[PDB]
C-alpha cells in the first residue's frame, strides 16, 4: 500500500483526495496528520481520479497540504472467531475490555447476505426468556423478531439484561448464545449491563458490542451490523441458538437523521429519511432458521417511543418488519411493577407456533386467552370505578377487579433477577383463575378445568 | 460486443461512459462483479445507472455491459412450478449453483433451464401462414398443464420446417419464412415486465367465477378477469382465504407474487403452497403454479416489479387461451417499495409520502388483467383475474394505495378481526364486503340454472342487513322485548350467518361447495323464513314455530355436509318444512 | 419534413434535442424511434439551438443516436366537423369505434379563446333533465355550470348517462347535442357509457370523448 | 481545546450522593457525585432560589456557573447575588469557590453556543487535581436556540422545531464530560463533577 498526499479539499466531516486509482467504494482509509495522529474513514463517492471520504473521529486539527491518506483495500469487516464468547469489543470489533485479542478465523463485511427464501426455514421451537408476560401470553419462538417498546426512563435496560440472562432452549444438544448490542448509551447505562453480565455470569454465553453515545455517528449505524455479523457467524456456522438484543434502537434512527442532515439529502415523515423502512429491515430481517442448520438466530430489538407515542415512525416501521412487541407502560412502573409490561397492547404474532403439547402443557393456549380476557374486564372496571364511583361495580365486576389488581402485583410483576420456568408459570398462571368462579371460564374446556384448576 | 467504462461510482448511482449503444430502461452488469442495474438517464454515451445490488467494492475503470433489453423475463417450458424472485431469478437453481443458503451478488443465472430436453410435439402444418398468437405445437410440461408453444410477436410469415422432437429452449423448432426471410424460433421467448402483451381485443368479464366459498360466490362474487381487494388483518385468516381460491377456483394456473414480506411470512408461503392438492388430478398444486417471493431484505427494484413480473407471467399463458388467476400479497409493500425508489431519484413527494404517479402504476396494474379475445387466428379467449391483498399499517382502509385500489377494482373482501376472535370462518364481514358484479353475476345465474337466484341474494342480504339494524335496538332495549316478526328475522340471520355464511376450508365436503349445493343450501334457509313468516301472521307465536320444528332446523343445520351426488336431501327439506308449519297452525 | 436525429441527451420524460431552428413553445413533435416505433411528444422549452420535449407514451427504450424526432410544426389540435355526431374518439381525438376517419373542416387549438366579456349573454333557458331534484328543487340552465359531487362507488355513472339520454329543450326549435368526456376511467366503466350509448341510440346525437386510466397523463389532461 | 474533553484514567460509577441539604431532593429525588439533573424553572416558580442552596449547601469543592445566552436582565443579577453568598464552614465569599461565565442575549452567537464548553471544560481541569466540581448550566435552553441560529447560519437541514439534527449528539457530547473518574497521574485520585442545567 501506497500513501496519497494530495488532499484538495476538507469540507467538513468529508474530505476530497484526488490523483488516485483503484479506489472502490465504502472501503476504509486511514488520515495520517501533521501531528501523526491516526484516524479512521470510509469513501462516500469516487469518480475518476477523484475520492470523497468521510472521517470517523472528525476533521478537527487536519492540514491539507501536511497530511496522507492510505487506502486499506477493504470495506468494513469483522473478524469472526469463537472465542468472540466472554468477550466485550467497542463499535466495530476491537477488544474493548482489557483481555487478549483475539486470532480471527475470517473477515466478514458487516452487511452481509440475503437469506435465500426458500433455504429459510419456519419458526418451530419456543424461547424460554423465564418472564410470565413473555413466556405464556407472549411467546418468543427461534427465528422471531419480537421487539420491546419502551419509554424514556423505563426500565427496559433491566429487562433486556434480564432476558440476556435467563434466555434457554428446552433441549440438551444446543449451545446458546446472546449478542448484546448496545447502541449509543451513555456510561452509567454501559457500566450497569458490563458489570451485571460479569457479576451473574451472563458474560460466559454473551458477546457484547458496547457503543457508547459519544461515540462517533457511523460507529453507532455500524453497531447493528457489527454484532448482526457475529450473530449469523456461530449459528449458521457454528451452529448455536443465537438471541439478538439491541438497544437502543431510536438511536440508531436518530443517527440516521444525523448522517441524512450532513449528507443534505431529502427528509421523509418527521424528518427522518425516507429509506428508514429498508435500513431497519436490512437488521430486522438477517435473522431466522435455515434448512438443514441447526443454529438460529432471534432478535429482541429494544427501542424507545419518542413521546410515548405509538404512531411515530420509528416504532410504526418497527412493527411492519417484527412480529410483534412487549409494551412497556409508566402507569405499571408507577406501581413498581417489574417488569412494567402491559399484556394489552403485546403480542407475538408467532406465539401459537412454540406453545402445546412438545414445546408446552397442553393448557398453554387455553389459559391465555382466559388470562388475557379477565384481565381485559379487570382494568375495565377499574377503569368504570373512578368514572361512578366503586357502588355500580356489580359483585363479578369487583371480583374482576380483584383479579386485575392479583394479575399485576403477584404474575406480571416478578422482578428482574426471578427465572420463572415455564411449569411455574403456568401453575401460577391457574392460581390467578382460581379467584374468578368456574362459570367464568368459558373458554378453557371442561377436561382442563378437571385436571389443572385448583 | 460494446462496454462501457465506469466513471462514477456514489452510492446507488453508478455513472458510465461508452453507453452509446445502449438505451433507456435497459438492463445492465456494473463492475467486475456485473451487479444488476438499470439506465435511467442517460445523456451522450454516458448513462446515468440505478443499481440494484451492493455497490460496495465498486470503483472507476470497472467494465459495465448493456444486455440490451428492459427488465424480460424468460417464457418457454421450465416456467411452471418454479420459484423466482421479482427479477425471476429461479431460487431452486440459484441456490445449488451457489452451493450457499444466501443470495450473492453478480451471480448472473438465466430463469429457465436452457439444457433440459422437452419433447415438442408439433400441431401446425408446414406452409401455413402464421401471425403472433398462433400456436404451432405444445409440451406437456406438468401433469396439470399442457404448454403451448405460440408464434411470438413481431414474427409474420408462412411456415417453412417444422418437426416433432425432443428440444431444449434454445434448439430451433420451427423455421418462418417472413418478408424479410428467413427466421427460425425456440420455445422460449422474452418480453419486457413493463410492457402489456398484445391482445386482439378486450371483454367485459360477465362469468363469474366458481370459488366454491359461500360467502364469496353468493354475495360478493368475482368475475374470469375482474379484480378483488383483500385487506389483511392478523389473525383474520388471509392465509386460508388466499388457498381455498388458488386451489378452488376454477381456472388453469395460479400466479402468486410476494411482493415484501417478513421472513417468516413468505417462508409461510413457500412450505404451504406446495403442499396444496389440486382437487381434480389429486397432483401437487404447483403443476399449475408460478411462485414470486421477495423480503424486506431484497433489492428494492425485484420487490417493486414483482407484481409486473407476475402479471406478465398471467398474461403469457392467458394468450395461449387459459384462464389464470394473479394474486400479489402484498400491494401496501409493494407500493412502500415504489416510495423507495421515488426516493432514490430524487422525487417530488406527493400525497402522503407516496408519489404523485401511484395511482397510475396501481391502475397500469389491474387494467392489464380481465377477459380479452388473444392474437392468433384462433380468436380464442383469455382471461386473468386478480385477487390482490392490501395490509394498511393500523388497520386504516382510508390508506392512498387501498383507496387508489378500490378506485379500480370492484369487489372488497373485507376480513374483520373480530369475526376471526367469534369463529366466524370464513371471517368476511357481510356488511362492509361488496361487489360491483353482483347485478351482472346475478343475470347469468339466472339464466344458468333457470331460477330466480337474483332475487335470492338480495333478500339474504336484506335479512343481514335489518339484523343489524335489530342489534342495535336490542343493546338498548333487550332480546325478549321484539316482536315475532323481529324475533324471526333474528333467526332466519342467525341461520344464513352460521348455516351458509360460515364453512370450514378443512371440512371434506365443506371446504367446497358447487353452484347447484349453493342454491338448495340457501332456498331452504329462505323457504323456512318465508313459511314461518307466513305462519306467524296466521297467528303462531314465534315460540312454537321453533318447538316443532327441531328436527328440520337441524337438518338444515347440517345441510352444508350433504355431498354432492346426495342434493336431493336438500332439495326434500322445502317439502317437508311446508308441511310441518301448516301442521303446527292447524294444532 | 425536417427529420432530425440530433439528440443530445434523454433524462426521464424529457428529451434534449441540439442544433435546431424554428421551434416554437409547445410544439407539438414525433419521436421515430430506433425500432420503427412512433411517439409524439410536446416543446417545454426552446432556447438557442436547443429543444427540450417531453414523450407523452414515456422515455423506455429510447437510444438518443438512432432515434429521430420529427417537428411537426403546429400545438395540439382538434379536427372538428359535423361528422363527429355519433363516433367515439380517444383522449387525442383520433377515431376509436373502429370506423371510417372522417375529412375536418378545419384544426382549432385545444386551448380555446377567452369569450368577451361584453359579447357574452347570460343563461336563459332551462334544461330539461328528467331529473325530479335536478329539475325541481335544483334547476338547470342553458349555460350553466353545474358540477356533481360524488365519491368513490357511487352510481355517478349511471347518473352521467341517464341525463345524457333525457337532455332536451321544450320546445326543441333547435338541435340538442351532448359532448360526452371520459377522463381516466376503467375499462369496464367506459364499456358501459359504449354499450349504453348504443343501446339507448342516445349515440346518434352525441360525440364521445374516450380517455382510460392506463392512458398517458397527457391524453388525461387534454382530454 | 474546549470542544474536546481531558484525558483520563477511567470513568467510575457516580454512587456517592451529593449532600445537597435540600430535604426534598436529598430524600426522594437524589443526585449522586457526578450526575445529572435537569431543572425546568418557570416563571414565579423561585428557581433564582433553589440554583443558590445547592451551590451553597453543596459538599463540592468548585462551582462553574454557566450562562448560554440569557436574558441580560436576569444576567445582571446573578452577577449581583453571587459574591454575597457565605460559605457554611469558612465564611468568605463563594467567589472563592466559585468561576462565573455570563453572556447576553444580544451577545455573539458562538459565544452563547461555546459557553456550555468552556465551563465544562474549566471543570475539568478542576476535577483532573481531585477536587469533586459541580457545574451550573442556566440556561440549557437558550443554548440550544444558539444553535439553531447557527445551523441557520450554516444552511443546514432543519430538524424537529428548527433544531439540528445533531442536537442530541451535541447534548450527549455535555453531559458524557462530566461524572466520577479517575484522574490521570500515578497515584489514582479521584475527581466528580456533577451537573446541573435549567
Amino acid at each position: 500500500i501506497k500513501e496519497y498526499r494530495t488532499i484538495k479539499e476538507v469540507v467538513g466531516p468529508l474530505m476530497a483526495v484526488e490523483k488516485v486509482s483503484g479506489v472502490k467504494y465504502e472501503e476504509l482509509i486511514e488520515v495520517r496528520m501533521q501531528n501523526g495522529e491516526i484516524r479512521r474513514g470510509q469513501v462516500l463517492e469516487v469518480q475518476e481520479d477523484k475520492a470523497m471520504v468521510q472521517i470517523f473521529e472528525g476533521t478537527s486539527g487536519i492540514n491539507y497540504k501536511n497530511s496522507s491518506v492510505r487506502f486499506l483495500g477493504h470495506p468494513l469487516q469483522l473478524g469472526v472467531s469463537e472465542d468472540m464468547i466472554g468477550r466485550v469489543f467497542d463499535g466495530l470489533g476491537r477488544p474493548k475490555d482489557n483481555g487478549p485479542e483475539i486470532l480471527p478465523e475470517k473477515y466478514l463485511d458487516i452487511n452481509g447476505e440475503v437469506i435465500n427464501p426458500i433455504a429459510r426455514d419456519y419458526p418451530d421451537e419456543f424461547i424460554q426468556t423465564g418472564i410470565s408476560a413473555i413466556d405464556h401470553l407472549n411467546t418468543l419462538v427461534r427465528g422471531q423478531k419480537l421487539p420491546v417498546f419502551s419509554g424514556s426512563g423505563l426500565p427496559h435496560k433491566e429487562l433486556a439484561a434480564q432476558i440476556a440472562r435467563q434466555a434457554t432452549v428446552l433441549d440438551s444438544s444446543d449451545d446458546f448464545a446472546v449478542v448484546f448490542a448496545a447502541i449509543g448509551i451513555t456510561f452509567e447505562e454501559a457500566e450497569f449491563f458490563m458489570e451485571d453480565f460479569r457479576q451473574t455470569g451472563a458474560i460466559d454465553r454473551s458477546v457484547m458490542f458496547m457503543n457508547l453515545a459519544n461515540d462517533p455517528a457511523i460507529e453507532r449505524i455500524a453497531t447493528p451490523r457489527m454484532a448482526l455479523t457475529a450473530a449469523e457467524y456461530l449459528a449458521y456456522e457454528k451452529g448455536m441458538h443465537v438471541l439478538v438484543i439491541m438497544t437502543d434502537m431510536t438511536n440508531y434512527a436518530e443517527a440516521l437523521r444525523e448522517i441524512s442532515a450532513a449528507r443534505r439529502e431529502v427528509p421523509g415523515r418527521r424528518g427522518y429519511p425516507g429509506y428508514l423502512y429498508t435500513n431497519l429491515a436490512t437488521l430486522f430481517e438477517r435473522a431466522g432458521r435455515i434448512r438443514g442448520l441447526k443454529g438460529s438466530v432471534t432478535q429482541i430489538p429494544i427501542l424507545t417511543m419518542p413521546e410515548d407515542d405509538k404512531t411515530h415512525p420509528i416504532p410504526d416501521l418497527t412493527g411492519y418488519i417484527t412480529e410483534g412487541q412487549i409494551i412497556l407502560t409508566r402507569e405499571l412502573y408507577k406501581s413498581g411493577i417489574q417488569p412494567p409490561i402491559d399484556v394489552l397492547p403485546s403480542l407475538s404474532r408467532l406465539k401459537d407456533k412454540g406453545t402445546g403439547a412438545g414445546k408446552t402443557r397442553e393448557d398453554h393456549a387455553a389459559t391465555m386467552n382466559q388470562l388475557f380476557a379477565a384481565y381485559a374486564q379487570g382494568k375495565q372496571a377499574k377503569e368504570l370505578a373512578v368514572v361512578l364511583g366503586e357502588s355500580a361495580l356489580s359483585d363479578i365486576d369487583k371480583i374482576y377487579a380483584k383479579f386485575a389488581e392479583r394479575f399485576e402485583n403477584e404474575y406480571v410483576n416478578q422482578g428482574f433477577y426471578t427465572n420463572r420456568t415455564i411449569t411455574e408459570t403456568l401453575d401460577l398462571g391457574w392460581e390467578l383463575l382460581a379467584m374468578l368462579p368456574r362459570t367464568e371460564l368459558k373458554r378453557i374446556k371442561d377436561d382442563l378445568l378437571d385436571k389443572y384448576l385448583p | 460486443m460494446q462496454i462501457g467504462k465506469i466513471i462514477k461510482v456514489s452510492g446507488p448511482l453508478v455513472m458510465a461512459e461508452n453507453m452509446s449503444e445502449a438505451s433507456i430502461q435497459d438492463m445492465c452488469l456494473v463492475g467486475d462483479l456485473g451487479v444488476i442495474g438499470e439506465i435511467i438517464e442517460m445523456r451522450q454515451d454516458v448513462a446515468s445507472i440505478q443499481v440494484y445490488e451492493e455497490t460496495s467494492g465498486i470503483g472507476p475503470g470497472e467494465p459495465v455491459r448493456s444486455t440490451g433489453e428492459a427488465l424480460s423475463v424468460e417464457l418457454g417450458p421450465g416456467i411452471i412450478s418454479q420459484m423466482f424472485d421479482g427479477i425471476q431469478r429461479p431460487l431452486d437453481t440459484f441456490m445449488e449453483v451457489t452451493q450457499s443458503n444466501f443470495l450473492g451478488r453478480g451471480v448472473q443465472l438465466p430463469a429457465l433451464d436452457h439444457e433440459k430436453q422437452w419433447w415438442f410435439e408439433a400441431t401446425i402444418e408446414e406452409g401455413t401462414e402464421v401471425s403472433a398468437g398462433d400456436i404451432i405445437g405444445y409440451v406437456d410440461e406438468t401433469k396439470i398443464i399442457q404448454h403451448k408453444i405460440m408464434v411470438p410477436n413481431g414474427i409474420k410469415g408462412t411456415v417453412q420446417k417444422i418437426e416433432s422432437g425432443s428440444f431444449t429452449i434454445d434448439d430451433p423448432i420451427c423455421v418462418i419464412e417472413t418478408e424479410q426471410g428467413l427466421k427460425e424460433l425456440t420455445m422460449m421467448q422474452k418480453w419486457p415486465v413493463r410492457r402489456g402483451r398484445p391482445i386482439k381485443q378486450k371483454l367485459n368479464p360477465d362469468v363469474p367465477m366458481i370459488t366454491g366459498q359461500r360467502v364469496i360466490d353468493t354475495f360478493f362474487p368475482v368475475t374470469k378477469g375482474g379484480a378483488a381487494a383483500v385487506p389483511g388483518p392478523f389473525g383474520a385468516g388471509k392465509t386460508v382465504v388466499q388457498h381455498q381460491i388458488a386451489k378452488w377456483s376454477d381456472v388453469d394456473l395460479v400466479v402468486y407474487v410476494g411482493c415484501g414480506e417478513r421472513g417468516n411470512e413468505m417462508t409461510d408461503v413457500v412450505n404451504e403452497f406446495p403442499e396444496l392438492i389440486d382437487p381434480n388430478t389429486g397432483e401437487s398444486l404447483m403443476e399449475r403454479t408460478v411462485l414470486i417471493a421477495n423480503t424486506s431484505n431484497m433489492p428494492v427494484a425485484a420487490r417493486e416489479a414483482s407484481i409486473y413480473t407476475g402479471i406478465t407471467i398471467a398474461e403469457y399463458f392467458r394468450d395461449m387461451g387459459y384462464d389464470v388467476a394473479i394474486m400479489a400479497d402484498s400491494t401496501s409493500r409493494w407500493a412502500e417499495a415504489l416510495r423507495e425508489m421515488s426516493g432514490r431519484l430524487e422525487e417530488m413527494p406527493g400525497d402522503e409520502g407516496y408519489p404523485a404517479y401511484l395511482g397510475s402504476r396501481l391502475a397500469e396494474y389491474y387494467e392489464r388483467s380481465g377477459r380479452v379475445i388473444a392474437l392468433g387466428s384462433d380468436q380464442r379467449e383469455g382471461s386473468i383475474t386478480a385477487i390482490s391483498a392490501v395490509s394498511p399499517s393500523g388497520g386504516d382502509i382510508s390508506e392512498p394505495v387501498t383507496q387508489n385500489t378500490l378506485r379500480v377494482v370492484k369487489v372488497f373482501w373485507g376480513l374483520d378481526s373480530s369475526l376471526a376472535q367469534k369463529r366466524h370462518f370464513p371471517s368476511i364481514n357481510w356488511i362492509q364486503s361488496y361487489s360491483l358484479y353482483s347485478t351482472e353475476v346475478g343475470r347469468y345465474m339466472d339464466q344458468i340454472l333457470q331460477q330466480d337466484w337474483s332475487d335470492m341474494v338480495t333478500e339474504g342480504m336484506r335479512i343481514l342487513q335489518e339484523e343489524e339494524q335489530l342489534n342495535e335496538i336490542v343493546r338498548l332495549v333487550g332480546i325478549d322485548s321484539l316482536s315475532d316478526n323481529d324475533r324471526l328475522t333474528l333467526e332466519v340471520a342467525k341461520s344464513i350467518r352460521e348455516d351458509y355464511l360460515q364453512q370450514n376450508a378443512f371440512d371434506d365436503v365443506d371446504t367446497f361447495t358447487s353452484r347447484e349445493k349453493q342454491f338448495n343450501m340457501l332456498k331452504v334457509i329462505l323457504t323456512f323464513g318465508k313459511e314461518a313468516r307466513k305462519a306467524l301472521s296466521l297467528g303462531a307465536y314465534f315460540n312454537e314455530i321453533m318447538e316443532g320444528t327441531v328436527a328440520v332446523r337441524e337438518r338444515i343445520s347440517r345441510s352444508k355436509y350433504i355431498p354432492e351426488e346426495e342434493l336431493a336431501k336438500i332439495s326434500s327439506i322445502n317439502e317437508e318444512i311446508k308441511e310441518t308449519i301448516q301442521l303446527i297452525v292447524s294444532e
